[PDB]
């Protein structure tokens, strides 16, 4: 998780989806992480839930 | 540093911002989790709260 952290990925988007993956969601809000497009609205999902 | 004290307190602002949107939903999900987990766990299906 420190190696997916700020310190080794600088691109938000790989880093959102090395956020995204190590955890065991529903489907359905796996979609709405791959759906969004803007950075700050997946991230601001992510933080959410 | 002048600009070093005002990029920590824009940074330590919206984190603070941030720690309260997870430390809502943590209590939320507190009490969110143990009444499904309970009324899962006593019996089942053959418990009859149908």
């Amino acid at each position: 998780y420190q190696q997916e952290a700020v310190k080794s990925t600088r691109d938000p988007a790989i880093l959102a989806d090395l956020v995204a993956h190590h955890a065991t969601w529903t489907l359905e809000e796996k979609q709405t992480i791959l759906e969004t497009p803007e950075v700050e609205e997946r991230l601001k999902r992510v933080l959410a839930l | 540093l002048l600009r070093d004290l005002e990029r920590f307190e824009l940074d330590k602002k919206i984190a603070a911002r941030v720690k309260e949107q997870m430390d809502q939903n943590q209590r939320e999900y507190y009490l969110r989790e143990q009444m499904k987990a309970i009324q899962k766990e006593l019996g089942g299906g053959e418990d009859f709260l149908t």
